[PDB]
C-alpha cells in the first residue's frame, strides 16, 4: 500500500488522492530461476481503516530452489522508479533476497496503480525508496511481524 | 483530490494465495503513519499451516 | 492437457502414465509489452472424463494494447521445448499471437508438470508441435468452438 | 504405469479467472482421441460477460 | 548462413533470394545465468563461395557457470519461429545447451536477417528446425569439426 | 568508470581500490523492444589520466524504433542495486529513456565489475544513485559535452 | 530474385571475438548443399588459443 | 589498498562500436572530482559521423 510513502511536496501523490473511493493494484514477480508470481490488492477505506483484498499465486518455483527450500533471510532495500506506461502508474524495481551463505536472489517488479477516484492528478517520473523487514516471527511463521518503510524522491 | 487521510490510520487485510500447489490464507492486522511512509502489521496464517515455501515471496503484497 | 498429443513409442509420455491419478500443471505466460499470466490445471480422470480444474489470471496489460483491445486473430502453431528443471518436466515455448494489421505479439511461455501417478518414466528433451485454434464463436465469445492438434517428436 | 486411456475421451473443465480486474468463469465441454494428439471443446461464459480483453491468450489453458 | 536450410516451395526463401549481393544478420542470445552474447555475420558471395565476417561478444558470463568452466556437451536440435518485426525478418529461439551431470542450460536467442538484394520477396510467420553438431574436436578446440542441417516448415 | 562515484566510508569502494592496476568492466543493455547492446571498457591509469578503452555494439533495434529514429531526449536518473554474483561485484539497474511525446522506454543494465588490482577489500550489497546528461551538443551530435554525477549509498 | 545458388557451395569464415575479456580469431573453411539444408566446416583457432570458455556458445555463429 | 586517486583526475577515451551494422568511432577528453562523484567529457565523433541512431545509448559508455 503505496499509501504509506513519504511523499515531497513537488511530487504529487497518486495514492494519498485515491480517497474516499481507493485504488488497486497488480504485480508480476519474476524470479531469476525461473519462478513467477502475480498479486494482487483492491485497497479501500472504511473509517480509519484501509482494507486490503490480496490474492498472491507462484507458480514454476524449482523444488529445490531458495524459495521451496525456505533459505531466504530478507528482502534488501530498493528504489522503486515510478512512471507511466500507456497512461498508467507503473513501478519497476530490482528486487533482491538476501540467501544463506551470503548470496543474492534476484527478482523483478513490475507493479500498476490503478485509482478509483476521479480527477488524480498523475506524477512524473519519480522514485520511492523501500526498507521491508520481518521484525519477528515465530518458529514456522504462522505468526509474523512485518514493518515497512519508504519514501518517495526526485533522484540525482 | 485533497486528501483527508489522517497521520494515524488502521489497517485489516486479508490474503489467499496459492504458491506451487500449496493454498493458503492469511489474515493481517496492522497500522501506520502515512506521512511518515512507515507501516507495520502483525500477519497471521489462517489456512495452509505451516507454508512450505519462503514467506518473504510474500510480504510485499501485504 | 498434454494427455491429447501423439506421442512416439521412443518417448515416454509423461502424461498418458499419469493416470488414474491424475496431474497438474502450472504455466507462466510473459507478454512482451509487460503482460504477465499465471494459468493453472489440475487434471483427473473419473470413468473416461478428464475433469479440469483452472485458474486463469492476468495483470500488468497495457489498455490500449492487442489484448484489453481485442485486436488478436489466432496464435501461431508452436513447437514445445520438454526437458526437466530440477527434477520437473518443464515446456518452454516461443509463442505469437497474430494481430489484425499483419504484425505479431510475442509470448513466452513455460509450464511445469507434475504427476501424482507412482513410478512415471521421465523423458528425455524432446518437442511436441502445437496448433490451437478456435473454430468458430459468437460476437462476443461467450460461445467458443476450440481445438488443438499436437504431436511429440525428437526434431532434427 | 500402462495406460488404460483410451482413443476416445470426454472432458469437462471449470475455468476461475481475472484479467486486468474483470473477473469471470468459464466452463467447458469437449472430447477428444488421446493418441491423435486432437482435442475439440465447446466453452462458455457463465460469469463476466462479455470478456473485455482478447479470448485468445486464454485457449491453451483449457 | 539460413541459406543453408531447407525450404518448401510454398515459404519464400528469404536467404536464397538474397544473392549475389548478400545478406546480413545479427543476434543476440541471452543465457538463463545472465551471460549476453551478441554476434553479428556479413555474408557475401564470390563465385561459388559465401565469405563469412563474423564478429562474436561475449559479457556477464559467471566464472564458475557452466559457460567459462567448459561443462557443455552440445546444443540440443531446435525450431527457429521466422516471422517479421517492424518489416525485418525474424528468428526467436527457445535454444538449450545440453550439460554435464544430465541437466540443461538454456539460452534465448534473436537473430534479425537484413538482405541487400532489391525486390526480394518476404516470407510469413514459419519455422526453421535445427540441428547443430560438433562432429568431432581436439582436446582444447583449437580444431573443430562442424556441422548443422536445418529444415523450413509450416508447422501443424 | 564507477570511479567517479561518492563513496561513504562505510561501504568499500572497489573502484578507487583498484588502481595503480585498474579495472575493466562488462555491460548488458536489454531494452523492452529488443535492441541489445554490449559495451566494454578497460580502463588504466597513467599520471594523474584514467584510459579508457571502450567497444560498444548494438543490435536487433526496430528501423521505426526510438532509437534508430532518434527520439530520445535523456535517460532519467537512476539508482544501481551493487552487490556479487559468483564472486563478481554486478550492478543492475532498472533505466529508461525519456522520449519525445511524454513516455518511457525501459533498458535493464546488467554492469560486472573485475578490478586487476590484488586484495581489494569488497563491498557488500549496496546502491549507487546516478544522473548522466548531455549538457549541450551540436546538431548531429557529432560533438557532445556528457556530465555524470554519482552518489552511493546504504538506502533505507 | 530467381536463385542461382548451386547445389553445392563452398564457405570461407573469418571470426574475431571477445568472451568475458578472452580475445581470439577462428577461421573456417566449410562446403554445403543449400536446398538440402546441410553444412559442415572445419574451425581452427588462430588468435587466443586454448579458449578458457565452452567452444558451443560460438557455434550458431559460424 | 590505499587509493591514491586525486580530488581531481583526467580522462581520455577511445570508443569503437557498431550499432545496427553502422560503425563509428568516439573519442573523449575529460576529467572529474572522484570523490565528488562527478565527471565531465567532450566527446567527438571520429568515424561514422553523422550518426544514424540515438547518441543516448552510449553515453553510459563513456
Ligand atoms: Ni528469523
Ligand atoms: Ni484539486
Ligand atoms: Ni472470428
Ligand atoms: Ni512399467
Ligand atoms: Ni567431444
Ligand atoms: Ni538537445
Ligand atoms: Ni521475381
Ligand atoms: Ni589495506
Amino acid at each position: 500500500n503505496r499509501v504509506f510513502a513519504k511523499y515531497p511536496d513537488h511530487i504529487p501523490d497518486y495514492f494519498k488522492q485515491s480517497f474516499p473511493k481507493g485504488f488497486s493494484w497488480e504485480r508480476s514477480l519474476m524470479f531469476e530461476d525461473g519462478g513467477v508470481c502475480i498479486a494482487t490488492n483492491d485497497i479501500t477505506l472504511k473509517g480509519d481503516t484501509f482494507f486490503n483484498k490480496v490474492r498472491f499465486d507462484g507458480v514454476n518455483f524449482p523444488p529445490n530452489g531458495p524459495v521451496m527450500q525456505k533459505k531466504t533471510l530478507k528482502w534488501e532495500a530498493s528504489t522503486e522508479k515510478m512512471y507511466l506506461r500507456d497512461g498508467v502508474l507503473t513501478g519497476d524495481i530490482t528486487m533482491a533476497l538476501l540467501l544463506k551463505g551470503d548470496v543474492h536472489y534476484r527478482c523483478d517488479f513490475r507493479t500498476t496503480y490503478k485509482s478509483r477516484q476521479e480527477g488524480v492528478k498523475l506524477p512524473g517520473y519519480h522514485f520511492v525508496d523501500h526498507c521491508i523487514s520481518i521484525l519477528r516471527h515465530d518458529k514456522d511463521y504462522n505468526e509474523v511481524k512485518l514493518y515497512e518503510h519508504a519514501v518517495a524522491h526526485s533522484g540525482l | 483530490p485533497m486528501s483527508l487521510i489522517k497521520p494515524e490510520m488502521k489497517i485489516k487485510l486479508l490474503m489467499e494465495g496459492n504458491v506451487n500447489g500449496h493454498q493458503f490464507v492469511i489474515e493481517g492486522d496492522g497500522k501506520g503513519h502515512p506521512f511518515e511512509g512507515k507501516q507495520s502489521m502483525d500477519l497471521v496464517v489462517k489456512e495452509g499451516a505451516p507454508l512450505p515455501f519462503a514467506y518473504d515471496i510474500l510480504t510485499t503484497a501485504f
